[PDB]
């Protein structure tokens, strides 16, 4: 009634699944895992070649031994929406309305000499590349899995 | 003060004007447009006029 | 066949294990939770140690029912990479080779001037600070799963 | 997408454009010759951060998990 490879587990008991199931042996599975579908759907995202699943040329079945992703992850520059800072800021060009001046009277050095520095790229949160990594874990009750050896 | 640009009461600094007198002024600049009557409640003497 | 405190389900009916399965009676274990193997290893964060069970020292036994994950993760400035502005724009520093000038040698009145506002932190997205929080999960195999009491 | 974002503020100061503003570009440069260096720090506009970003790459969600065939007995 229960061949090896069907949904194979035990809900609570710490000990193996033989001690109850009473038919044969059963071997614990699922450690740091979860049950996802690998469909017969061949080009489906997770269903084609599971991690260890491949031919030398890359082709598993449409089939199991599946893996992918992890809860927490964060951005690289190309991970970023299209950002623009609100209040209108000046930048370099050759086209502009704002005259810089390259020289002047600064005859009295005595004026407040307020020199903002060069035209450049303005670093946002430069302090950290390693952002906060949003958990992609979804509400998940860890449930014991001892898979049936047969 | 009166001026060609505006009829205006400037910062009217007090105490000892130092390198931090500049950053002390920038607050009152926004306060000129604050209109909320509260702002920093500046101890450094100033007038909006 | 189905040990103490079943790991069990059904995909279809209205009712408990009593009416449909018929041997025993059921309830849904892990409602909205998504099952994962509780390994003897206690480490991998949402696969690891119970979010119900834990020691008075905090140690959750390698054990099941433990919870991980939740619906919607939000993006806070702890989550972002470093970045640059996309042009040359003038930021504010005291080595600067461009001097905003102390004061106007400006004998006229109406020749157009600016007020470049006070150099300050350059504000991005402060219109929507808290904004959107993407969904952290994968498509649902979700069906009303009545887990037989015993 | 550009909705989703913390608000951000650049890691050091730079010049907004407000009509109360302290610093001043002068009514004009005093530009007697062409040899006094010209420039424009150009007119104010949006900031630009990652227009190398059109819609981005998307960090995965589902977590390392057995991808198997759930066997439902047809009937």
């Amino acid at each position: 009634i229960y061949p090896i490879g069907t949904i194979y587990e035990n809900a609570v008991n710490p000990n193996n699944p033989v001690t109850y199931m009473g038919f044969g042996s059963w071997k614990l599975f699922g450690q740091g895992k979860v049950l996802v579908g690998w469909n017969e759907d061949i080009s489906d995202p997770n269903f084609a070649l599971n991690n260890n699943d491949l031919d030398s040329g890359g082709n598993p079945s449409h089939t199991a031994g599946g893996t992918g992703g992890s809860t927490s992850v964060t951005l690289e520059n190309a991970n970023l929406p299209a950002t623009e800072t609100d209040e209108e800021v000046l930048i370099v060009d050759e086209n502009g309305s704002v005259i810089v001046g390259g020289c002047q009277y600064d005859p009295d050095e005595s004026g407040p000499i307020y020199t903002k520095y060069r035209e450049a790229k303005a670093s946002t949160n430069s302090t950290h590349t390693p952002p906060t990594s949003i958990t992609n874990i979804q509400p998940y009750i860890t449930v014991y899995r001892w898979i049936r050896i047969a | 003060v009166l001026g060609y640009d505006k009829i205006f009461y400037g910062r009217k600094s007090t105490d000892v004007r130092w390198s931090a007198d500049d950053v002390r002024f920038s607050s009152q600049d926004i306060t000129f447009a604050k209109l909320g009557d509260q702002l920093h409640l500046g101890f450094d003497v100033e007038i909006f006029a």
